[PDB]
């Protein structure tokens, strides 16, 4: 809200429009993208491992992200690895990001 | 010494200053006069069916936020009954309020509105205070140039609210002093040329930062928030302020902020009015059937839990709770202008003292909260 009307006292109007909002947005947005600036099979492959060698369906997040740190990885990989296969309905983070659960 | 915005001042606190002005005949005018017609008003609105959710909605009328949380502010406001005993032995009725929870919350709107709504006040914070500027100093005066003795912050805060931000980044050392304040409502000072006892009647209104980014579901309390367990006993309310992401709650929240930047509830003067009448004119007493109930909740709070006493998984229960189920009653009393508390009074104390630390969401076991069950 505050972004959006500094822009507007910028164009020295009285009603706030759409197009400063958008500003905004894209401000807010681009702050962060030096963190997204360059894999999802080894590690997959190296997750699927150490369920075996467990056997439950359960397994603690701070594990897999030691033993993927350890192997040399970006934390941004793990991060797209995660999400991406989270949407193929293979597993979900639950908790709060305390373990993850593979759908049968 | 009167304001229309603001609440009237103690009388329980001022009883011969009052005898002194008019031995004086000093017409110094210290509470407000009420007219029929407005005295008229009170009890047609008392008499009204929604009296406690309209009271607690319009405590603060601009802030979205849970009632529960509102409620025991309309409480503190209150206060329990004062009770002076003849052979000695005080025993008050100022209640002390703790707001844990993630950053990012209305925490500190809520100190703010509470600070310039009660007629005498103090706003710390916690990296910022020294026990010498807590309770007592000496100091040079540039017109007479001598050695005077000043007041300190929570003297000055002597029947009204005294708030503390950030308690959590506070020395052991500040800490110490709240130990009498919060046990006896006094300071004893033995510095160079002043030995006595000071009266500090003041409520407590604090607000911590959990460790860490935001609180973690996965750990218990007593790991969430730096303050030692014994100290989290002493408070007759500790409020678990937790974010959940849910649609239709944010729905809500976005257009009740975005109404504000445009161009039922009781305005100000009314609310203050109402208030101070309760606090004025009636004083609750208690019954058997109440006494009852409070014997059998204390017994029950205490038997859970037996177990888990050695972990500091929960907060340990203790006579304290008692004393705040007692204070939450009366008050619940005082408010509705009555002056007998019966069972109601003390269930709704107990589904507020439970509500507050989210127990109906909680693992006996693991201290652990369940967010799919924490509903706004």
């Amino acid at each position: 809200i505050r972004l959006s009307q500094a822009l507007a006292k910028l164009r020295l109007a009285d009603m706030v429009d759409i197009d400063d909002v958008e500003e905004a947005l894209r401000l807010v947005r681009v702050s962060k993208e030096s963190l997204y600036q360059e894999p999802t099979t080894k590690i997959f492959t190296i997750i699927k491992k150490m369920l075996q060698e467990t056997g439950k369906n359960t397994l603690s997040y701070e594990n897999i992200v030691k033993t993927v740190r350890l192997r040399g990885f970006t934390m941004l990989q793990l991060s797209n690895c995660i999400q991406e296969y989270s949407y193929l309905n293979v597993w979900h983070l639950i908790n709060e990001g305390n373990t993850l659960k593979f759908v049968d | 010494k009167v304001s229309d915005k603001r609440l009237d001042v103690d009388t329980s606190t001022i009883e011969q200053e009052l005898m002194q002005n008019k031995v004086d005949h000093n017409e110094v005018e210290e509470v407000r006069q009420i007219t029929d017609q407005d005295l008229a008003k009170i009890r047609e609105v008392a008499a009204r069916e929604d009296l406690y959710s309209l009271l607690a909605r319009s405590i603060a009328p601009s802030i979205y936020e849970l009632e529960d949380v509102k409620k025991g502010i309309l409480l503190q406001l209150f206060g329990g009954t004062n009770k002076t005993f003849t052979k000695g032995g005080r025993y008050r009725g100022d209640i002390n309020i703790l707001l844990c929870g993630d950053p990012s919350t209305s925490k500190s709107q809520i100190l703010q509105y509470v600070h310039k709504i009660t007629p005498r006040g103090v706003y710390t914070s916690g990296k910022g205070s020294s026990a010498v500027g807590l309770t007592a100093y000496i100091t040079r005066d540039v017109d007479t140039k001598q050695l005077v003795l000043e007041s300190g912050a929570l003297v000055l805060s002597d029947g009204g609210v005294c708030c503390i931000d950030e308690f959590d980044k506070m020395s052991d050392s500040t800490r110490s002093v709240l130990h009498e304040v919060m046990e006896q409502q006094t300071i004893s000072i033995a510095k160079a040329g002043i030995i006595t006892t000071l009266n500090a009647r003041s409520s407590i209104l604090a607000s911590a930062n959990p460790i860490g980014s935001r609180y973690n579901p996965n750990l218990p309390v007593t790991e969430n928030i730096d303050l030692p367990p014994p100290l989290l006993s002493r408070f007759d309310l500790v409020y678990l302020v937790l974010d959940k992401v849910d649609e239709k709650n944010d729905r809500e929240l976005a257009k009740h902020l975005t109404n504000l930047y445009l161009e039922d509830v009781l305005p100000v003067e009314f609310l203050t009015m109402y208030i101070s009448y309760a606090k004025e004119h009636i004083h609750p007493i208690i019954t058997e059937a109440a006494k009852t109930e409070l014997v059998r909740a204390y017994v029950g709070m205490r038997k859970m839990g037996d177990d888990s006493r050695s972990d500091e998984k929960r907060i340990t229960a203790t006579t304290r709770q008692l004393e705040s189920m007692i204070r939450l009653a009366e008050a619940h009393a005082k408010m509705k202008l009555k002056n007998v508390v019966e069972l109601e009074d003390v269930q709704e104390a107990v589904r507020l003292i439970r509500s507050a630390i989210k127990d109906y969401a909680t693992d006996p076991k693991t201290g652990k909260i369940d967010m799919n069950l924490v509903q706004t």
